[PDB]
């Protein structure tokens, strides 16, 4: 339990926790073929 | 893994258009 | 033990191969003309949204 | 001043022997060590930058080390994996600050004191050797323009160490099949070479015929007989329980088929690889015959010869070509 | 006294059996005088090294 706000601290919070919910989503829906994790070895 | 699935879509489209 | 100078640890580290002979017109590289020769290759080869909403050959024919 | 150095020379041992045997929690010594090699003293920096390649020979991964950052992870569940990646991002770092020291010292005009020019050529020296086994690691391109700018000097027969350099890059682009390395060197050395107007050594060009990337061999060529057993005896199997088989299992099948794509990946890339190397070789072929270099006419043409079909005065040198007891010359003979 | 695995052979498996053999026979036999039927080894052989190569180039 926290018992304090932020004003846009909040707001920066949930614009990163989304950008990295849809990092995450964009890596597992491309590595479902192994070529891209080999690609990505040598990236 | 898929932390994802801590939120439901209608939350997570309704903090989308919060940005 | 042999009584050396250097201890048996440093005797090791400072023999190796790379410890030989170590003993205690005109031009020079222009750095900004390469800078700017990058830059304009750079141009020659081609804010506040997140990404999540944005985002919404020589060798083709040889003998062989 | 001697025991100076005696003293010094014990201290550097034991930051070495520190964090020689057990890295990961000594990564302080090697902060302390990599900080002596900037140090204005020139015998603490000659005497940390050399016995530091070996300890950098040692501790480099396999691999590159991603920037993993914690925004994506927000894990803070690691006991002994936490140590690892502080262990990773802090040899990231020192390697970072080591290679920099490295380039600025190479960088000497040879007017200045002998004592900076021989900081120069030691510092050369330690990114020569560094390189044969770091070159699959971060900010390999560093030294790479590093080395390739000691290279492609106007004049480099003073030089001590031109004769390795090249003996390197040689080996380094004969050993790589793949294209990768072989195009990231040739696209620092086109970028070196348009600055200079397309002015080396013929024996400088010379490195470019032992691209493998631009050789074809036959389809069943003989290796180095290799003998191993083939598998491991079965009455001379270790116990292994159900779950532990069901996971080998399963991990020798994902591994095959990461094993295919690899294959495929590297087939797929090899070709384009080469094309873009084709693409600047001959680019930087025609520039030196169109500039019409007296002292690299040979080369240019034997290069051609060479790679033509790839595509859609020997004492007036030194540094004479790789493998040149089996490459007779086709178009530069003496 | 004959085995019941030989009986059981000889009644279904021995005609086949026997047929197969005699076609490996002819083929092998057809191919022995033929030119261009090697061994992966023996053509790895006849390659050569890498540097067998270079050399021969020369």
């Amino acid at each position: 339990m926290i018992k304090d706000k932020d004003s846009a601290a909040d707001a920066d919070d949930l614009e990163s926790e989304l950008n990295a919910m849809y990092s995450d989503y964009k890596t597992r829906r491309s590595e479902r073929d192994a070529k891209f994790r080999a690609k990505q070895a040598r990236g | 893994l898929s932390r994802y699935v801590k939120w439901p879509e209608y939350v997570r489209v309704q903090r989308q258009k919060k940005i | 033990e042999g009584d050396h100078k250097l201890s048996s640890k440093a005797r090791m580290i400072f023999n190796d191969p790379i410890f030989n002979n170590v003993e205690p017109f005109d031009s020079d590289y222009d750095s900004e003309e390469e800078k700017n020769q990058t830059k304009k290759e750079k141009h020659s080869r081609d804010e506040n949204l997140p990404d999540w909403f944005l985002e919404d050959a020589m060798n083709a024919r040889p003998i062989k | 001043t001697e025991e100076k150095i005696l003293q010094l020379k014990e201290d550097i041992a034991d930051l070495v022997t520190k964090v020689m045997e057990e890295p990961e929690e000594n990564t302080a010594a090697l902060g302390r060590l990599c900080k002596m090699v900037e140090s204005k003293n020139p015998n603490t920096c000659k005497f940390s930058m050399l016995a530091l390649v070996p300890v950098f020979k040692s501790i480099i991964p396999g691999y590159r080390i991603r920037p993993l950052t914690e925004t994506e992870k927000k894990e803070k569940v690691s006991k002994e994996v936490s140590k690892l990646r502080n262990f990773e991002q802090a040899l990231v770092y020192n390697y970072k600050n080591y290679v920099g020291r490295l380039q600025s010292l190479s960088k000497t005009p040879s007017n200045a004191a002998p004592i900076q020019v021989s900081l120069g050529i030691l510092a050369t020296q330690a990114a020569k050797e560094l390189i044969s086994t770091a070159s699959h690691f971060n900010f390999r391109t560093d030294i790479f323009t590093l080395l390739l700018r000691r290279i492609c000097k106007p004049r480099i027969s003073t030089d001590p160490t031109s004769i390795q350099i090249i003996q390197t890059f040689e080996t380094l682009l004969n050993e790589d099949e793949e294209g990768s390395i072989s195009f990231e060197i040739l696209r620092i050395f086109n970028k070196i070479l348009k600055t200079r107007n397309f002015n080396i050594e013929e024996s400088v060009l010379n490195m470019l015929l032992s691209l493998d990337v631009l050789h074809d061999y036959d389809p069943n060529t003989k290796l180095k007989g290799n003998v191993s057993a083939p598998k491991l005896k079965k009455k001379d199997r270790v116990h292994l329980s159900k779950k532990q088989r069901k996971a080998r299992k399963e991990m020798q099948q994902i591994e095959e088929e990461m094993r295919n794509a690899e294959q495929a990946v590297s087939a797929e890339e090899r070709e384009r690889n080469q094309s873009e190397i084709l693409k600047i070789v001959f680019t930087i072929y025609l520039n030196i015959l169109k500039n019409n270099a007296k002292t690299l006419i040979g080369s240019v043409l034997e290069g051609l010869t060479k790679f033509g079909n790839m595509a859609n005065y020997r004492s007036l040198r030194l540094a004479d070509p790789l493998n040149n007891e089996i490459i007779k010359p086709s178009v530069n003979v003496s | 006294k004959v085995s019941k695995s030989t009986k059981k052979f000889q009644s279904k498996h021995l005609k086949h059996t026997l047929d197969q053999r005699r076609k490996e026979k002819i083929q092998k036999k057809r191919i022995q005088g033929r030119r261009g039927n090697k061994t992966d080894q023996e053509k790895a052989d006849a390659a050569g090294t890498r540097e067998q190569q270079q050399l021969k180039k020369s």
